[PDB]
RNA sequence: CUGUCCCAACGUUGGGCCCGGUGAACUGUACAUUCCAGUGCGGAGUCUGGAGACACCCAGGGGGAAGCGAAGACCCUAUGGA
RNA sequence: UAGGGAAACGUGAUUCAACCUGGGGCCCAUGAAAAGACGAGCAUGAUGUCCGUACCGAGAACCGACACAGGUGUCCAUGGCGGCGAAAGCCAAGGCCUGUCGGGAGCAACCAACGUUAGGGAAUUCGGCAAGUUAGUCCCGUACCUUCGGAAGAAGGGAUGCC
RNA sequence: GUCGGGUGAGAACCCCGACGGCCUAAUGGAUAAGGGUUCCUCAGCACUGCUGAUCAGCUGAGGGUUAGCCGGUCCUAAGUC
RNA sequence: CGUGGAAGUCUGUUAGAGUUGGUGUCCUACAAUACCCUCUCGUGAUCUAUGUGUAGGGGUGAAAGGCCCAUCGAGUCCGGCA
RNA sequence: UAUGCCAGCUGGUGGAUUGCUCGGCUCAGGCGCUGAUGAAGGACGUGCCAAGCUGCGAUAAGCUGUGGGGAGC
């Protein structure tokens, strides 16, 4: 499939959102990413 | 050290297409019994492997002449074909 | 040690298939430190990384058979599998036969052996399928 | 051919996509109409009284 | 108002283009053209740009591979910043 | 023409069986070692009378639990539907 | 006196996909359009922006809740032997040992796939269900019937290797 | 698949060699759709993987897609707005 | 006798399409329609990809009440509705 | 006495119960339009390190003025 410039930006954001909750937030809140999406197991938009 | 003739007729009990695999197990079992060692300690040189697999996985020779040596502290056996 | 990444690189460097690239069993540790394509080329030159020769099917047995068949043997009724017109196309055989008969008659016209009246009589008969071969045509011309 | 599992294999067509107006994956890229907000059909936003219970 | 050059793209592949091909890599604004990326690099670093190659990265940003002239040295321009 | 049959045999491969590892589901009112008769809403492991019965486990082919699965699609009934 | 190759760094031929160009036949069927190009020369110089570009493309990257024995379009249809063949079977190039749990018991009963069974030969069964028989090629030869096309590979008989 | 060997706390199944095999319109090569980072590197084994795993499409962090002349873009088709 | 090469023509696991029998295997499946062998069509009323049109008492239908996203003698969703 | 039955004890498993309430539910009073000067809503951005939420908008968890406030942020 051929992606447009906007579709590319959206897919890019989804990949960035797929990162873990940094080590320092666990220490600041004194002790989980609920938007963990997999390429196979989950489904994106469009 | 001595030269022994290993009978591989008990490989017929195992299915035809897998005869070479069982032959290699029979060789290890024989050398472990006759040389008074553990099966884990018997090292078969690739010459034996190639001898038993020569005509494929199904057509294994009924016998095989093998030269084996016995040495070391724990006790082990290095074996090869002739 | 995991040399699978190097196997892919060696295959591109040597321009050979992955299954044909050989790695020295004694030099596994040196090939493990091979990160780049330049490290691989260095090891190719050292003889540590080599490429096996590709097989080519022997045509010797085929050549012997081609000789017997060219001589007319090994083509008996027990060797034929296809139908008659499959072994030799009848339309192609007529093209071979009639072009040969039309060339023979054109040569005999340019030689002066046959007149434009005799030629026409023989050409039309050839186009009607009166002559089996060129030899059968020559046998009709000579009375 | 079964209407179930073997007919699901031909499903590689893109219809419903992310909408320019509302952000929902309901913009039908062949009809050019959004099934959620009505973009491409109306200037007014698609809303219906049946999307809630009668006395609510 | 948006700026053309966001920041320099400094990775290993960016250094190989700097040491060997005299190319500087930049992360630029996605609305910026090749010609606009060329002008901004000349006006900010006092160099002469020959060719600009762009790519819309999977990070939402635009990466630009900017080749300088032989009078300018890419290693010297990257060292001062 | 032949293992469809008379009439079955031997063999081959994968299972099956034992061992390591992984590891569900169906089903479960309770009790429950049953068998023969009887009785009972007339088709009982459980009531009555007898008989038999030391406990636990392995493999088996499925006689019984009117076995498990599905608020019978037949039939009738409903001031039911289509 | 580009490139590439360790080296040699060939020459002729046959059959010829691609591609080029013609002849014929068929239609109660008649086989796109537009942009563009040609028509309409040459030099030098400048400009040529924007978007896509990773990877999978499947018995694990797609759809089917799954790393699903299903489903899913295109081009490689000219690799060798074989033979009518883009068939079988075997083998290159290339790919793979991931149609991804293993070890053990002449390894019993029973089951799934299957081989061979003397004599009999459909007695089996609703029923030859299942299985089997026949088979490629050439020569000879071929009935009733028929809309004269066909029936027809009717049937039946013979041949078949290698040197 | 087997015999050796490599790495590792740990190896039937991660890697090397040899031997033995499997695939030939495909189990090879290039792609459309569709997927969306699954690609490469390093570090890992709590999760996922029909057993195990040092391996991985898994976990974490980094990196990676460069065009005047390949597509889009332009044209018009059934047809749509 | 040859030439010619017609055909909803024939053989054909060419590609591709289809699905007769086994009432085989499976039947908490590999699979909410699968597997194997067998079998049918394969230059045409042929097969196929993509784009496009027809919408619910309405389509579409070489007609089986077939099909209209595992849903059809009137799709699906929500509402009427407790 | 093995397999095992009943009740309990110690320890699990499980999360009932009791206590707690940053949320709800309902009633009442007050108030009440926004948008081409581009709203509402959405997309994508924006932090030293930032995935979610909130805020914000390339001047991006913020800029200016006045008043309040106060030694913290
Ligand atoms: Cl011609
Ligand atoms: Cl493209
Ligand atoms: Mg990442
Ligand atoms: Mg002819
Ligand atoms: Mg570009
Ligand atoms: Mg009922
Ligand atoms: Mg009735
Ligand atoms: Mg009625
Ligand atoms: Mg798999
Ligand atoms: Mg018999
Ligand atoms: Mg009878
Ligand atoms: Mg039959
Ligand atoms: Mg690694
Ligand atoms: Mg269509
Ligand atoms: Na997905
Ligand atoms: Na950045
Ligand atoms: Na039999
Ligand atoms: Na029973
Ligand atoms: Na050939
Ligand atoms: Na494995
Ligand atoms: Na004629
Ligand atoms: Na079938
Ligand atoms: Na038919
Ligand atoms: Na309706
Ligand atoms: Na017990
Ligand atoms: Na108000
Ligand atoms: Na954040
Ligand atoms: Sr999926
Ligand atoms: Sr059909
Ligand atoms: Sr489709
Ligand atoms: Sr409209
Ligand atoms: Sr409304
Ligand atoms: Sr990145
Ligand atoms: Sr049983
Ligand atoms: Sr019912
Ligand atoms: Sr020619
Ligand atoms: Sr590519
Ligand atoms: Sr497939
Ligand atoms: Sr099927
Ligand atoms: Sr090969
Ligand atoms: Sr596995
Ligand atoms: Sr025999
Ligand atoms: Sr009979
Ligand atoms: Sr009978
Ligand atoms: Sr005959
Ligand atoms: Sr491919
Ligand atoms: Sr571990
Ligand atoms: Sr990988
Ligand atoms: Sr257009
Ligand atoms: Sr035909
Ligand atoms: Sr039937
Ligand atoms: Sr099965
Ligand atoms: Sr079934
Ligand atoms: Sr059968
Ligand atoms: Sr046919
Ligand atoms: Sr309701």
């Amino acid at each position: 499939g051929k992606k447009s410039k906007a579709t590319k930006k959206r897919l890019a954001k989804l990949d960035n959102q797929n990162s873990r909750v940094p080590a320092w937030v666990m220490l600041k809140t004194d002790r989980r990413n609920h938007k963990r999406r997999h390429w196979r197991r989950n489904d994106t938009d469009e | 050290e001595r030269v022994v003739t290993i009978p591989l007729r008990d490989a017929r009990a195992e299915p035809n297409h897998k005869r070479a695999d069982k032959a290699m197990i029979l060789i290890r079992e024989h050398l472990a019994k006759h040389f008074s060692v553990d099966e884990d300690a018997v090292r078969l040189d690739p010459s034996i492997n190639e001898a038993a697999w020569a005509r494929g996985r199904a057509n294994t020779p009924s016998k095989i002449r093998v030269r084996a040596a016995r040495f070391e502290e724990e006790g082990e056996a290095i074996v090869e074909a002739e | 040690t995991d040399l699978s990444a190097q196997k892919r690189l060696a295959a591109d460097v040597l321009d050979v298939g992955k299954n044909r690239v050989w790695f020295n069993p004694e030099r596994q540790g040196d090939i493990a430190d091979a990160i780049t394509r330049e490290d691989v080329r260095e090891l190719v030159d050292e003889g540590a990384i080599q490429a096996k020769d590709k097989k080519g099917n022997s045509r010797g047995r085929a050549r012997e058979r081609q000789k017997k068949r060219a001589y007319g043997h090994q083509k008996g009724a027990g060797s034929r599998k296809g139908k008659a017109g499959a072994r030799q196309n009848s339309k192609e055989d007529w093209e071979s036969r009639i072009r040969a008969q039309r060339t023979k008659l054109r040569e005999l016209r340019d030689e002066g052996t046959l007149s434009s009246s005799q030629y026409r009589d023989l050409y039309d008969k050839a186009g009607g399928g009166e002559f089996d071969s060129v030899a059968d045509l020559e046998r009709y011309i000579d009375a | 051919t079964g209407a179930g599992t073997p007919s699901q294999g031909k499903k590689n067509t893109t219809t419903h996509t992310k909408c320019r107006r509302c952000g929902e994956k309901s913009y039908h890229t062949k009809k050019k109409v959004c099934s959620s907000c009505g973009f491409g059909k109306s200037a007014k936003r698609r809303d219906y009284e049946w999307q809630s219970k009668a006395g609510e | 108002s948006w700026d053309v050059i966001k920041h320099p793209h400094v990775t290993e592949k960016a250094m190989n283009d700097m040491d060997f091909q005299n190319k500087l890599q930049f992360a630029v604004d996605d609305r910026a053209s090749k010609g606009e990326v060329a002008d901004a690099v000349e006006e900010q670093y006092d160099v002469t740009v020959e060719q600009v190659n762009t790519q819309n990265t999977m990070d939402g940003e635009k990466k630009a591979v900017v080749r300088l002239s032989e009078d300018d040295d890419a290693q010297e321009v990257a060292s001062r910043i």
